[PDB]
RNA sequence: GUGAAGAGGGAAACAACCCAGACCGCCAGCUAAGGUCCCAAAGUCAUGGUUAAGUGGGAAACGAUGUGGGAAGGCCCAGACAGUCGAGUCGGCCUGCGCGGAAGA
RNA sequence: CGAUGUCGGCUCAUCACAUCCUGGGGCUGAAGUAGGUCCCAAGGGUAUGGCUGUUCGCCAUUUAAAGUGGUACGCGAGCUG
RNA sequence: UGCUGAAAGCAUCUAAGCACGAAACUUGCCCCGAGAUGAGUUCUCCCUGACCCUUUAAGGGUCCUGAAGGAACGUUGAAGA
């Protein structure tokens, strides 16, 4: 008998909706990253994305803890020489607050193609209406 | 602790509102309003809030401020300043107060909502309202245009001062 | 406010009655057309499109005649956008004219640069040129060195090399204007501005005030 | 201001107080008694 | 020339 | 003692450190060091404390009402201590954990 | 060591900040003008000549200023020699 | 640098709260920019035929059709190796 794997194919993949308000940020996005990988599953299977399409919304309302609304430094590296960039958490919700979710869960998140794939389920709104009713997203507690 | 522990005795003609910790003391002067501290338990006595590491410290901020919240609405603030000068005028227009301070632009500092000024001499302001921290900002704020110096004492200083002068060296 | 598009004539000189020659660009400035209105709602920002000139009937697409069609203006040789402030508003088929500009002092002028092609250091980024004697080998107008060492040990991104030259989008800003003439569709700025004769030219009210 | 790692009462009018994160020196005598970076 | 001379 | 002449697991990566000595096969099980929120296998484990510095996750003399614990002491409802007043107050000692001192391509 | 071209100059730079100038401040044995000293600040700017292979330095005359360092004592498959 | 302000009856710019503060930072100005694969938006234009077969499926052929537009070629350009 050989192991099971999942089949892209036939994997099974649900719709959900979180509501990021008042979440601490590291706590929401490792439960994120878990079932986007799709580890929740049985049918979990290391090269196969068997996880679910989660919607976050109110990702502008997520919370961090001590003084990391203002000293959590967010840097990239625009390729030019001396292109170091900067932002603060607070600079980062106030531009760009879907950003702070996204980036936090991509770096949970396997690198390479597959990571990539499993990172596009995730559909983060800065406020409380997503466009997405058509997919019918159950609500999730986490 | 025992600033906290000292209740503010509310006199007649004030009334209060406790929304929670949205507090609303009004009486003749004005309506003023703050949200207390989530450590702090008003109810006037003010105590600590259990499951909270700096309650008692809180709790006597509140007291002090809600004790000048009483002096604003019945008796309300005063802060009076003097132009120190030659040349150093004051007026009033309205909420604007019209200053020159031997600059070579006019300096007309836009007064905010709770507070009025008064010119009884050239050389002197004295502004009145009810919220202790804005009379004290408005006051702070004119100082600043031209803060009094220490050697002649020259510029705007609270008619409270003791402005430390000296000497301009030997030679 | 809005800008127009006009065409670079050349340049001249006014001379005034006090003795100043001011070198002036003439541009002129046929009507713009408002070809389409975009909407907060329907496009998410404000502006007007415009055509000003003429095209061959025959050289004008299905696609372009039925854009103009709906407009309800004949084709012009382009279509340009102009942001809409708060406050403005115009319609469809409403031709804007030069007179937009006749209390307005200063403009900013955009065009396409003349093109100088391939461009050496030396022209495109006026590098210094090494000896002409001295003992230079094959080293008069090269640019020297293009990096350190090992450490970084490859060539930082925007270093200035040879390469295309000009033939690019130029604004030039705060330009007077010297004379507005709605009978001839002429506008004089006082100045050169980007572009060879016949050029398109996007003016718009200086932006510095 | 006095910037110094050692900062120290020099008055007795000299008050020490932490603002932020930092000890300072607040002497209300003397100007030259006001320090930081304790 | 000599890389690295005497 | 190990490497040399030694693979495997840990220490991000890392001959020589820690665990451990590969005869071959297995889609079985138990453990070592080291680990158990996600990358990434396993406790978002339990109970009681401490820290607020992202300290943890680099550094000294020395500086300081940071904050936790301990043992004593001076003074005090013949009213202390701070500006009549009405209950604690002052300064040293020993200790836990933090803070400044702390600038580089 | 079956070769990692070696000083300085030229050309072209790029970074650090222990800041030379310009910007913001505190103290002054700060009257003013002008300084001293320390703190914040790296955005941009930061001579030309005489002499010497020079780096450096001295000198002349400027300048708001003529910074200090790292980059194989930056840069010879870029030049010089 | 302050305001109000306790802890600590005072004092205290700070702990709660509030204000000010520089060429640094985010903008504002100019240019590139949807390969932004997260490949976006708006406007306009075009195509409205039949059949056959097999492993019957986002299947493969056949005949008729050939749009909008594009490219090519030519005459060329203040565009260009
Ligand atoms: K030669
Ligand atoms: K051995
Ligand atoms: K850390
Ligand atoms: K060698
Ligand atoms: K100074
Ligand atoms: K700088
Ligand atoms: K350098
Ligand atoms: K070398
Ligand atoms: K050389
Ligand atoms: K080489
Ligand atoms: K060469
Ligand atoms: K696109
Ligand atoms: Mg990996
Ligand atoms: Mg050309
Ligand atoms: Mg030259
Ligand atoms: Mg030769
Ligand atoms: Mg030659
Ligand atoms: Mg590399
Ligand atoms: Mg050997
Ligand atoms: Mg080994
Ligand atoms: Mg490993
Ligand atoms: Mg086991
Ligand atoms: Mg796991
Ligand atoms: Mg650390
Ligand atoms: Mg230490
Ligand atoms: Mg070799
Ligand atoms: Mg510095
Ligand atoms: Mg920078
Ligand atoms: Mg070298
Ligand atoms: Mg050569
Ligand atoms: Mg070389
Ligand atoms: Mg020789
Ligand atoms: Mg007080």
């Amino acid at each position: 008998m050989k192991t099971f794997t999942a089949k892209p194919e036939t994997v099974k993949r649900d719709w959900y909706v979180v509501d990021a308000t008042g979440k601490t940020l590291g706590r929401l996005a490792t439960e994120l990253a878990r079932r986007l990988r799709g580890k929740h599953k049985a049918e979990y299977t290391p090269h196969v994305d068997t996880g679910d399409y989660i919607i976050v919304l109110n990702a502008d309302k997520v919370a961090v803890t001590g003084n990391k609304r203002t000293d959590k430094v967010y840097y990239h590296h625009t390729g030019h020489i001396g292109g170091i960039k900067q932002a603060t958490f607070e600079e980062m919700i106030a531009r760009r607050p879907e950003r702070v979710i996204e980036i936090a869960v991509k770096g949970m998140l396997p690198k390479g193609p597959l990571g990539r794939a499993m990172f596009r389920k995730l559909k983060v709104y800065a406020g409380n209406e997503h466009n997405h009713a058509a997919q019918q997203p159950q609500v999730l507690d986490i | 602790s025992r600033v906290a522990k000292a209740p503010v005795v509310v006199p007649a003609g004030v009334d209060v509102k406790i929304n929670g910790q949205v507090i609303t003391i009004k009486g003749k002067n004005g309506e003023l309003t703050r949200t207390l501290n989530d450590a702090v338990e008003v109810k006037l006595t003010f105590g600590p809030r259990d499951g909270y590491a700096d309650g008692w410290a809180q709790a006597g901020t509140a007291r002090a401020l809600l004790n000048s919240m009483v002096i604003g609405v019945t008796e309300g603030f005063t802060k009076k300043l003097q132009l120190v000068g030659v040349g150093y005028r004051a007026a009033v227009k309205g909420n604007v107060i019209n200053l020159s301070l031997g600059f070579s632009h006019p300096v007309d500092h836009q007064l905010p909502a709770g507070i009025t000024a008064e010119c009884p001499t050239q050389t002197e302001i004295v502004l009145k309202g009810a919220d202790k921290q804005v009379i004290g900002q408005v006051a702070a704020d004119l100082r600043a245009y031209r803060r009094p110096e220490p050697y002649k004492g020259k510029g705007v200083r609270y008619a409270d001062e003791v402005v430390r002068t000296k000497e301009a060296k030997k030679k | 406010m809005i800008g127009l598009v006009g065409k670079k004539v050349g340049m001249t000189r006014i001379f005034t009655e006090d003795g100043v020659s001011i070198p002036v660009t003439v541009i002129e400035v046929e009507a713009n057309r408002v070809t389409q209105v975009k909407d907060l709602a329907n496009d998410g920002y404000r502006a007007i499109q415009v055509t000003t000139g003429a095209k061959k009937a025959n050289r004008v697409t299905k696609p372009e005649a039925g854009h103009f069609a709906k407009a309800g203006v004949e084709a012009g040789r382009g279509l340009w956008e102009f942001r809409l402030a708060e406050g403005e508003e115009f319609t469809v088929g409403q031709s804007i004219s030069v007179e937009l500009f006749a209390d307005v002092k200063k403009v900013d002028v955009t065009g396409t640069s003349k093109g100088k092609g391939f461009a050496g250091t030396v022209k495109r980024w006026n590098f210094r040129t090494q000896d002409a004697t001295h003992g230079n080998s094959l080293s008069h107008r090269v640019p020297g060195s293009i990096g350190q060492n090992q450490t970084p040990g490859k060539v930082f991104k925007g270093k200035k090399m040879a390469g295309q030259m000009g033939n690019e989008r130029v604004t030039v800003q705060s330009l007077d204007v010297v004379r507005v003439d709605a009978e001839r569709n002429l506008l004089l700025v006082k100045g050169a501005v980007p572009g060879a004769t016949g050029s398109d030219l996007i003016v718009k009210p200086a932006v510095k005030a | 201001m006095k910037v110094r790692a050692s900062v120290k009462k020099l008055c007795r009018n000299c008050k020490i107080v932490k603002r932020d994160g930092v000890i300072r020196v607040i002497c209300s005598a003397e100007p030259k008694h006001k320090q930081r970076q304790g | 020339k000599c890389i690295r001379a005497p």
